[PDB]
């Protein structure tokens, strides 16, 4: 990813393309925009430039946004929510905590840079 | 004719007179093909329907042609997982 | 025995969480001829009610960074509670029971840091004894 630079966009743009599903709301635009954020929080010696961190605020913004809602289209205590999967069972997208990752994502692009109520 | 029984079913009110209808429907006897086609109606209007009374009576019914013996029962088992995670 | 009433939420919670080492608060009022139990949330419709919650602060001192120790600190607890946290939040705040534990920036020093976190009584008693727990000893 860091020796592509920006053909991560473009990559990703092509899988979506192939995938015959132009609408990101499905979950599995979502889980691999998570695990594409989670190989950029693994390593945070990787420095990126003004274009890619654009980039991946907005495909972030974009999982965001597809995790809190889903189309309806067809063809002691923990978090969690409901949608529809895209031809597949939604007990099979096993993803833990999008908001942690966020904040993983987060952490890793500070940590790049060196940096009432509770929040 | 799974026309008529669609029919029949859309023409019915939701509150009161579709539990009778599906009673009626259910002490008749079924075919394999009609029994593949009513589960898929009944789903349908599972979905459709918020009743707790009404979704009841679709599972009893559903349960129902499970036990029939010429039936094979692969994608409605499918669906009924599916239903039961969104239970 | 006393004989008293339960509201329903509290101890649909209490069963949830029994079903799957919480104990259970308990509030009630004198009333005539009789006594009852009233949730913390419930309770606050006999308005008044108001309420107030303490905020202790904890004092390091330590040169690292506070995001990295917080991660850190979030995998040694998680690491010693046997895995009873399964829940997280989005500000990269990790809770256990009812205790928040958030970063906080100082008020004017930038020579000190300083997090403000909050609890009750019952919540007291054990975040002062983990608190004592790792000042006696960790890999520092």
């Amino acid at each position: 990813v860091v020796q592509h630079g920006v053909g991560l966009g473009e990559a990703l743009l092509e899988a979506e393309t192939i995938e015959e599903q132009e609408s990101p709301v499905n979950c599995f635009r979502k889980l691999f925009v998570c695990d594409v954020l989670p190989l950029i929080i693994n390593n945070h010696d990787v420095r990126l430039p003004a274009n890619l961190l654009y980039k991946y605020l907005n495909k972030a913004a974009e999982f965001y946004i597809n995790y809190v809602t889903r189309s309806t289209q067809i063809e002691s205590k923990r978090s969690s929510q409901k949608y529809i999967i895209e031809g597949l069972t939604e007990k099979s997208s096993q993803i833990v905590d999008p908001w942690e990752r966020l904040f993983k994502i987060l952490n890793v692009v500070g940590m790049r840079c060196e940096w009432y109520g509770d929040i | 004719k799974s026309a008529a029984l669609h029919i029949d079913l859309c023409k019915a009110t939701s509150p009161a007179d579709a539990l009778q209808y599906l009673l009626q429907f259910a002490r008749k006897p079924v075919e394999a093909e009609s029994v593949e086609g009513v589960v898929r109606i009944l789903l349908e209007h599972y979905y459709k329907e918020n009743d707790p009374s009404v979704r009841l009576k679709i599972a009893s019914l559903l349960g129902l042609l499970s036990k029939t013996a010429g039936f094979s029962p692969d994608c409605i088992m499918d669906d009924a997982i599916n239903i039961l995670q969104n239970e | 025995s006393i004989p008293v009433g339960i509201s329903l939420g509290l101890l649909k919670r209490e069963m949830a969480q029994g079903l799957l080492p919480r104990l259970l608060h308990g509030t009630l009022i004198m009333k005539e001829s009789n006594f009852r139990l009233v949730s913390s949330e419930q309770a606050l419709k006999e308005l008044a009610e108001h309420q107030l919650r303490f905020t202790c602060r904890v004092h390091l001192h330590d040169t690292r960074k506070e995001q990295e120790t917080a991660l850190r600190v979030y995998s040694h607890l998680k690491s010693v509670l046997k895995d009873h946290c399964v829940q997280h939040l989005p500000d990269g705040s990790v809770t256990v029971e009812s205790v928040l534990l958030q970063a906080a920036a100082p008020s004017e020093d930038p020579g000190t840091k300083v997090l403000l976190v909050s609890w009750t009584y019952q919540d007291e008693e054990l975040g002062s004894f983990l608190t004592s727990l790792l000042k006696k000893g960790l890999p520092q």
